[PDB]
């Protein structure tokens, strides 16, 4: 339920300057 | 057990995709706010004369220039449009792989 | 550069990987699909007419008539011999594409056009200046291992190359071929004497400024027939006119060079041409200045176009961009869905992506309703049928 | 952690992957997804094909028929298969539009459009400008005449998850399409993203999706098999005619076309379809030098070496008998005689194919008392021996 | 008694980032005179280029990596390709596979793969620089053409080695080839046979296109000596000192030796002699790991050896019965690992040790 | 004194060494100068720093660390393209037929040579008699090995004993002994010995004693054929040859392996390992030509594939000596046998291609189709015994690796050093393929047959489980 799916398929692939912040951006690693 | 498949993709094609990806993304905020099936373009006005305004989007050679006047500038500020329905032709340089004639060559037919 | 090498690379694994894709969802949109790799490439596919039925078995014989492109070695005209499955079943039948005789011919063949009366008869177009018009019932089926033996025929009215090959169908004989030096000459054979060697053009033909790409016969009427140049222009010759230099139209037709032509086998006044342009136009015999609709949905440039043999308003094309595209007339123009529109055109009604390399030609089978057999440049040839949901 | 590094990359490589053929497929596309038959719920639309094609001419013609600046005129030419670009004029079917371009910092305006409409509005124009609002003069120019939710779980060596919801129901997260329906949902990412397992599972609030890596994936390269060892600078040249060795599959014959089920989520070929390697220098086999040349044969060189040297390396013989026992035991090795019957034959050839290097090692002697002792170690006969005799003397006299 | 004439300090100490052990370190000798140090070092899946300057300061030039798989380089060659004059770099180990790497395109030029395991050295021909020699896990040894990217000939078979070959070395003027293993032998294939001239001209004059049938390689099957009644175990390393050898194993010593009797000629030896003599060996302590190499300069005035603690001896060959002294010792308190390898440069000025900590010492000659 | 002397020694050895280590140093200082000379000419390009690629945004960093102060550089790594590897295997040798691996002072100078004296013909042929193995024609053969427990070798075994020999009319020419009246009859006279005519002195010529070594083996290969021994011998006329002789006369589970049988005046019955091994009395062992024990040879038209043949039937290749109807015999030369059960004899296997298995490592493909109960190969390899069987398992049990074959009760086929193609042969529960030992000239030899039809480019299966050695722990 935290974040969504594309969310985190955008969290996995950039994770560089252009990580757009976001929920992306949060906590995604170690849960 | 098996003899191992040696997948064709490798690591130095994937570190292309990933800097192709970054760089678009960087570029066109598909991602973030194009709702990842549509590309967002950002207009540039200035100054508009009354006898209509042309305005030229970030992104060069996507989409072509149009007049508008005052009140269509200010609500033109942010455009949006579906992969779909951009330009067949114009479309081809978002990305030097989206599609390109492997075998260029010269002869045959 | 490097730059391009890289691209190329690149290039190269995602086609990989979109024709796994693909195969993984082969068994969705076909109801038969058959891949055989052959030997050497060809250029040029054609069904033979003849069909054999045995009795008490679930399949059927069909020919097929190919050429050869070898890099250094002998090149040959192959016809090979395909089993297709009927209506019943196969799993396992050992061979299925099996080649049935080998000629060996000077050159590799970019036409092997078959004569329509006579179906033993076989004319092709050499590199050289010279056509050759081969007869594979005289000649053995195992190939003699030495050079190349009588073509039983060798019309020369050409000064180089050429890749356009046209038969009367309403009439013996009177092949037509359009070549490189700006000339298409006719030659009326048939009524040759027998033991001849080489056969002068009854008519020379000289109306186009650049080379002329192909060449057919009117399929109703047997004194006219239609050229195509790279010149943009679609040229409408009538023979027995007294005139060899202008043609009775001159429609430019497209913008960039044409590549195409194909006459409808029911409508006396239906065609359509493909060219460089990424573009196929329909038009009318009967009003030659407007032009009907005009398909756009490929990539590169269409380098053949094929009417269905048995259906109305059925059309295919191919070309560069390493797909083939099928066309439905009566569902231009009408409304879609906003999924479908992104999908595509409503008159575009399938896609093939089956191969890795250039289309080189291909061919629908007379003897069977919806199967086409197409041949690329990666020596794959496929024959493959279109599912009976996708058109009823 | 590591392991949540390698969790991370592991679901990152497929990832990256997909979503780069999403972005390239919206524009060209493999297949239309309006054709499959699990996705047949696009494309609402029946046949009408019951009209002539004779009409068309005429619906169409009743529808439609019935400091310093320079000054440069910019005409650019529709691109033919020659050129790679369109071609550009600068003026200070053959045409496709018409430009005005200033240079002293540039500026580039339009009159007719694609479509040649009335375009280029009186008016300021708000365009791009580089150099090489402003308070200075400006250049420009008009040209004018005055429900259903469902939940995502990664899994990663089954001990591993990332709780997840999709934001839209029915759509793919990887390539953003719409299958309005759960079960060709499910049909979609098992076919199309086959680098995942996708096990659904269902949940009492709604549906849970389990995605685990595949294992297997064989997703080696597809097409020559001499390409993927070729060496750096040759591999996919793809500039001309390659030989293969023939080979036939057969993807699909006759789908049976059952319905949907959700019992589901609760081929042939011939020839030869593999690289072949030698098994002396381990090297690739090409196919023009596969099907002759077995590469074996009765006597190695290492075998025929050796026996010459355990002969050679015995200390009662004499110099000229070692050297018959060896030619012997060469011609022996090389011809492969078998039979008692055959040593009669084999004794001729012996003579007649080493006879020079017998006469030029003076041995004869020693050779006939090497027929003497076989002679009487059965086989052979006494006429084999003299007439043997007879033609050794013959060919020393043809000789001298 | 004496610690030679030679003093060496530490004068600089660097650290690898992905802290795996490093195996090999190369001095590039075919630079040309003024032209700045350039050494190679090879290790785990990573092979680095550095640059050494004045006062000790070594500077990164260039840095490789092979993440598609679970690549673990072992040794290095630095050649030359004579059409272009530019240096090349092959490297090689665990997955027995050959790169010739072009540091000025910085691109992979050609790969070798027809080893059957592990690859534990390479060497080139000190007179033609296209011939490779490798030793590998397959108990065989192999000389290509990395001109024509053909296989000239193997050096496995009837009578060659029974295990696994861990080092070879070229002659002086390259004409014949020692090689060690792991089965206690030392056997010595020439290359100097008119059959091996007849391969290697026949390896330059082959064309791929015109024939049919592949290349015919040469399989020597018998070496031209062998000899096992020098050391007791598997010998580490090999070298040629001149006419004699220098070879090591576990016994914590460098026996001096030439095959047949004392004063038989190595030329005019039979393969079936079964005579060696000693003449000297270098004492050192603390060595009993194995993949130790040791290493010489270009005039074979000095040589040098690591330790499995931290300590560097070097020995002077130019005195008399080099067997006797003690040499000089190096030694640093901040050095604790394991000395894989270590380097001369073509002037014998600067000598660099890599450690199994990937860390990189050097050391300078006051003079 | 003995102290001395050895201080003496030890001295001179000390000058020896140190003059060989001047000489090579002298040869090293040479050597380096011309190498040196060599590389004096050449350019050589030097290289330059690597700086961050625009093809990869996202690419990785290297830093390296210097202890001894300095800063830290950072730089980017190039990535390597990927490479295709082969599975591991070790080095072996190709072998067509079997290979047994067990781990002058006579004075017999040589008598085409100048320097030869006169010896008997029991020495003057025991080399020739000892170092020759009838079985296969060679000298000194690989596959049968002699312990010498045999005395000499057997020379000549007792085959030989058909000295029964008629006179004959019409002489050769003007010169023989028939010729010269009373030579016959002493000749008679002397052979007739068994356990006073030609009063004629004998001519004046000198016989060497490689001559007299070439007229006593003549004499003992032709009988009393003197007419024959002059011919052959150079020069010596008949004349010479008969003074010759006559100043020489007078003044002065179940299986084992089978092992010929040469006991002399006894009937091959409950006595020769023959009958005692219970295996038939072959034609290579010295026994009657009228054995007992000996084995009929088959009256078949053609093919022998059938069990109506008795070769087939009792599992043997049909032997070229006895089957001379079936075509087995015929063509020895030649191919295209009409006979089916001769395929090991004559060494007629299909074409095999080696590439990557599809089950572990290495895996054999068939070239060309091949029928039902077709011969493809032999599986060939080095001959050991049991117990050096059980030594190579435990050695090779290392890094599991196993090629054992078993052959019959005391030898082992092992194909691991050296051997054949088809010893890349996966086992599998569904066998394409069967193995079968079958008697060939005597010889126990492994044949692979099809078990069912196989397709073209079909990987080849056969089940090992019939194997000694355990399948399951190797693989
Ligand atoms: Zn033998
Ligand atoms: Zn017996
Ligand atoms: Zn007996
Ligand atoms: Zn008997
Ligand atoms: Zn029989
Ligand atoms: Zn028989
Ligand atoms: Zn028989």
């Amino acid at each position: 339920p935290p974040a969504t799916q594309i969310s985190d398929l955008s969290k996995r692939k950039p994770k560089t300057e252009d990580f757009l912040t976001f929920l992306c951006l949060r906590g995604s690693p170690a849960l | 057990s098996l003899p191992r498949p040696h997948d064709f993709f490798d690591a130095q094609t994937l570190d292309a995709i990933r800097h192709r990806a970054i760089c678009f993304n960087l570029s066109a905020h598909i991602e973030s706010l194009g709702k990842g099936h549509s590309v967002v373009f950002h207009s540039t006005v200035i100054a508009k004369r009354k006898e209509k305004l042309l305005l030229h989007w970030m992104p060069e050679d996507i989409l072509p220039d149009v007049w508008v006047n005052e009140s269509e500038r200010h609500q033109l500020k942010t455009k949006v449009v579906h992969l779909s329905k951009l330009p067949k032709d114009t479309a081809l340089l978002l990305d030097p792989n989206i599609y390109r004639t492997m075998p260029q060559k010269r002869l045959k037919r | 550069d490097k730059e391009a090498a890289f691209d190329d690379a690149v290039e190269e694994r995602v086609i990989n990987e979109e024709y796994k894709i693909w195969k993984k969802n082969t068994p969705f949109l076909y109801d038969l699909v058959m891949t055989h790799a052959l030997e050497w490439p060809s250029l040029t596919a054609q069904w033979l007419p003849d069909v054999t039925r045995p009795e008490g078995k679930d399949f059927s014989i069909h020919r097929l008539v190919l050429g050869t492109h070898t890099s250094d070695e002998q090149n040959h005209l192959v016809i090979a011999s395909v089993q297709l499955p009927n209506d019943d079943a196969f799993g396992s039948v050992s061979g299925k594409i099996e080649i049935e005789i080998k000629i060996n011919h000077e050159g590799e063949v970019n036409r092997a056009r078959y004569m329509p009366q006579n179906p033993c008869i076989i004319a092709t177009k050499t590199p050289s200046s010279d056509v050759l018009v081969f007869d594979y019932t005289k000649h053995p089926s195992k190939p003699d291992p030495s050079g190349e033996c009588n073509p039983d025929l060798r019309l020369r009215g050409h000064q180089k190359e050429g890749y356009g090959l046209s038969w009367n169908p309403n009439l013996s004989g009177h092949l037509l071929s359009a070549s490189d030096d700006h000339t298409i000459c006719l030659w009326d054979i048939s009524a040759v004497p027998k033991e001849g060697k080489v056969v002068d053009a009854k008519t020379i033909f000289t109306g186009h400024t650049a080379v002329v790409e192909d060449v057919s016969w009117h399929l109703l009427h047997e004194s006219l027939f239609g050229s195509v140049a790279d010149d943009q222009k679609l040229m409408i010759w009538d023979t027995r006119s007294n005139n060899t230099s202008k043609p009775s139209h001159s429609v430019d037709a497209h913008t960039a060079e044409v590549n195409c032509l194909s006459f409808n086998p029911y409508s006396e006044f239906i065609l359509a041409t493909g060219s460089a342009d990424k573009t196929v136009a329909l038009w009318d015999l009967r009003n030659l200045k407007l032009k009907l609709h005009s398909f756009e949905s490929h990539k590169d440039e269409i380098f053949q176009v094929q009417w269905s043999p048995h259906n109305e308003t059925i059309l295919a094309s191919s070309g560069t961009d390493r797909r083939l595209n099928v066309w439905d007339l009566s569902k231009i123009g009408e409304e879609q869905s906003p999924e479908d529109a992104e999908d595509g055109p409503p008159e575009l009604l399938f896609i093939h992506g089956g191969h890795t390399a250039k289309i080189s030609d291909f061919s629908w089978n007379p003897n069977e309703p919806w199967v086409i057999c197409s041949v690329s440049e990666d020596n794959i040839m496929q024959v493959w049928q279109m599912a009976e949901n996708i058109y009823n | 952690q590591a392991d949540h590094e390698l969790f991370l990359q592991a679901f990152e490589k497929p990832t990256q992957i997909y979503r780069f053929l999403r972005t390239r497929n919206l524009i060209a596309p493999i297949f239309l997804h309006r054709t499959l038959t699990y996705m047949s719920h696009r494309n609402s639309r029946t046949n009408i094909k019951r009209k002539t094609f004779k009409v068309d001419d005429m619906l169409s013609k009743v529808e439609k028929m019935k400091v310093t600046l320079e000054v440069l005129l910019v005409k650019v030419c529709h691109k033919k298969r020659k050129d790679v670009s369109c071609p550009i004029r600068q003026v200070p079917h053959m045409v496709k539009s018409y430009s005005l371009l200033f240079r002293v910092f540039v500026a580039q305006m339009t009159v007719f459009d694609k479509n040649r409409r009335l375009q280029l509005l009186d008016g300021e124009y708000e365009v791009a400008m580089q150099e090489m609002f402003s308070q200075g003069p400006t250049l420009q120019f008009t040209l004018r005449w005055t429900k259903l939710r469902i939940f995502y779980q990664f899994l990663y060596n089954n001990n591993t998850r990332q709780q997840t919801e999709a934001r839209d129901d029915l759509h793919c997260p990887w390539c953003t399409l719409n299958c309005r329906k759960l079960y060709s949902l499910l049909k979609h990412l098992k076919l199309c993203h086959s680098r995942f397992i996708f096990n659904y599972v269902y949940h009492p609030k709604g549906a849970r999706i389990d995605v685990s890596i595949n294992e297997c994936y064989d997703g080696s390269y597809a097409g020559n098999p001499q390409d993927i060892h070729r060496q750096p600078g040759f591999a996919f040249s793809r500039n001309g005619p390659v030989k293969r060795t023939p080979i036939t599959h057969i993807l699909v014959c006759r789908p049976k076309r059952t319905k949907a089920s959700m019992s589901e989520f609760l081929t042939y070929s011939s020839g030869h379809n593999r690289l072949y390697f030698h098994s002396d220098t381990c090297l690739p086999l090409r196919p023009q030098e596969m099907e002759v040349d077995s590469e074996d044969e009765k006597d190695p060189e290492w075998l025929r070496e050796k026996t010459i040297t355990q002969i050679e390396e015995f200390s009662d013989v004499n110099e000229g008998e070692k050297e018959v026992m060896k030619l012997w035991n060469l011609h022996v090795m090389k011809h492969g005689f078998i039979a008692d019957n055959q040593m009669n034959h084999a004794c001729m050839l012996f003579v007649e194919n080493y006879g020079q290097k017998i006469i030029k090692k003076n041995l004869c002697r020693n050779f006939m008392l090497h027929l003497v002792s076989m002679h009487d170690f059965n086989l052979i006969s006494i006429m084999s021996i003299d007439k043997a005799v007879t033609k050794l003397r013959e060919m020393q006299q043809k000789l001298e | 008694s004496k610690k030679c004439k030679y003093s060496f300090k530490c004068v600089n100490s660097l650290k690898e980032d992905h802290n795996q052990p490093l195996f090999g370190v190369q001095f590039n000798w075919h630079s040309k005179e003024g032209d700045p140090l350039v050494f190679a070092t090879v290790g785990s899946n990573r092979v680095t280029l550095y640059e050494c300057h004045s006062q000790g300061e070594i500077r990164l030039l260039q840095s490789y990596v092979d993440a598609d798989a679970d690549e673990n380089f072992y040794t290095c060659a630095w050649t030359y390709d004579s059409n272009t004059s530019h240096p090349l770099l092959a490297v090689a180990g665990s997955r027995g596979i050959i790169r010739i790497i072009n540091p000025i395109t910085m691109q992979c030029i050609k790969h070798y793969v027809g080893h059957g395991n592990a690859i534990n050295e390479l060497k080139f021909h000190p007179r033609d620089p296209n011939l490779l020699l490798s030793v590998s896990k397959d108990h065989a040894l192999r000389l290509w053409n990395i001109q024509t990217d053909t296989l000239v000939a193997i050096f496995g078979g009837v009578e060659g080695h029974r295990d696994e070959v861990l080092s070879a070395d070229y002659d002086l003027l390259g004409e014949k080839i020692m090689s060690c293993g792991m089965d206690h032998s030392l056997k010595l294939w020439r290359i100097n046979s008119k059959r091996m001239m007849n391969a290697i001209k026949e390896s330059y004059d082959y064309n791929p296109n015109k024939t049919n049938r592949p290349f015919i390689s040469q399989k020597i099957h018998f070496p031209d000596f062998s000899t096992r009644d020098i050391h007791r175990n598997y010998v580490d390393c090999v070298r040629w000192l001149g006419d004699l050898i220098l070879s090591k194993s576990c016994e914590n010593a460098i026996v001096c030796w030439k095959p047949g009797k004392m004063e038989d000629d190595i030329d005019k030896i039979k393969p079936s002699e079964s005579n060696v003599t000693i003449l000297g060996r270098f004492d050192y302590s603390q060595c009993d790991i194995w993949y130790m190499r040791f290493s010489m300069d270009f005039w074979q005035k000095m040589l040098a050896l690591g330790n499995q603690v931290g300590k560097l001896y070097v020995w002077d060959l130019e005195v008399e019965d080099p067997h006797k002294a003690k040499c000089t010792t190096l030694t640093h308190h901040k050095c604790g690992a394991a000395i894989r390898q270590t380097s001369f440069s073509r002037d014998s000025s600067i000598l660099i040790a890599v450690c199994d900590d990937a860390s990189i010492w050097r050391w300078d000659r006051l003079r | 004194e003995y102290m001395r002397l050895r201080q003496l020694k030890r001295f001179r050895r000390a000058d020896e060494v140190k003059s060989m280590f001047s000489s090579n140093r002298q040869k090293i200082l040479e050597r380096t100068e011309i190498l040196n000379q060599e590389w004096k000419q050449r350019r050589i390009q030097p290289v330059h720093i690597l700086t961050s690629v625009s093809s990869l945004r996202g690419t990785r960093e290297c830093s390296v660390t210097s202890d001894l102060d300095f800063p830290t550089q950072v730089i980017p790594l190039k990535t390597l393209n990927a490479v295709a590897s082969v599975p591991i295997m070790y080095s072996w040798s190709p072998l067509q037929q079997n290979f047994m691996v067990e781990d002058p002072p006579e004075c017999t100078p040589n008598i085409d040579g100048p320097n030869a004296k006169s010896v008997q013909r029991e020495q003057s042929l025991h080399s020739f008699h000892t170092l020759f193995c009838r079985r296969c024609f060679k000298y000194d053969c690989f596959l049968h090995r002699k312990c010498n427990y045999s005395f000499h070798a057997t020379p000549n075994t007792y085959k030989r004993k058909n000295t029964e020999t008629a006179l004959d009319n019409k002489p050769c020419g003007p010169q023989c002994y028939q010729h010269l009246e009373g030579a016959k009859e002493f000749a008679a006279a002397l052979t007739a010995e068994r356990i006073k005519p030609n009063i004629e002195p004998p001519e004046n010529v000198e016989w060497s004693g490689a001559e007299a070594s070439m007229f006593r083996v003549l004499i003992g290969t032709y009988y009393d054929n003197f007419c024959a021994i002059a011919r052959l011998i150079g020069t010596k006329t008949c004349r010479q040859v008969y003074e010759f002789r006559v100043k020489e006369s007078s003044i002065i589970n179940h299986v084992y392996n089978y092992q010929p049988c040469d006991h002399p005046r006894q009937p091959c019955d409950s006595s020769c390992p023959c009958v005692i091994a219970q295996n038939f009395c072959e034609k290579f062992c010295q026994c009657s030509s009228e054995c007992q024990n000996r084995f009929p040879g088959c009256r078949c038209k053609a093919q022998c594939n059938t069990k109506q043949c008795p070769c087939y039937l009792a599992v043997r290749e049909c032997d070229p000596d006895l089957c001379l109807t079936c075509g087995a015999a015929d063509h020895w030369d030649s191919k295209n046998v009409s006979c089916k059960n001769c395929s090991i004899q004559r060494g007629s296997k299909k074409h095999l291609l080696l590439a990557p298995s599809d089950v572990a490592g290495w895996g054999i493909f068939i070239k060309d189709p091949v029928q039902k109960n077709e011969f493809i190969s032999e599986y060939c390899g080095e001959i050991i015994s049991q117990d050096e069987a059980d030594r190579r398992g435990k050695v090779y049990d290392k890094y599991m690796c196993s090629f054992l074959f078993n052959l019959n009760n005391d030898f082992v086929v092992d194909a691991t050093r050296k051997g054949n193609k088809i010893r890349f042969a996966n086992h599998s529960v569904n066998p394409n393929c069967y193995a079968k030992v079958m008697m060939v000239n005597g010889d126990h030899r492994i044949g692979i047959f099809a078990k069912r039809a196989i397709q073209t480019g079909e990987e080849l299966f056969f089940d090992y489980r019939y194997s000694q050695a355990d399948a399951l722990k190797y693989v």
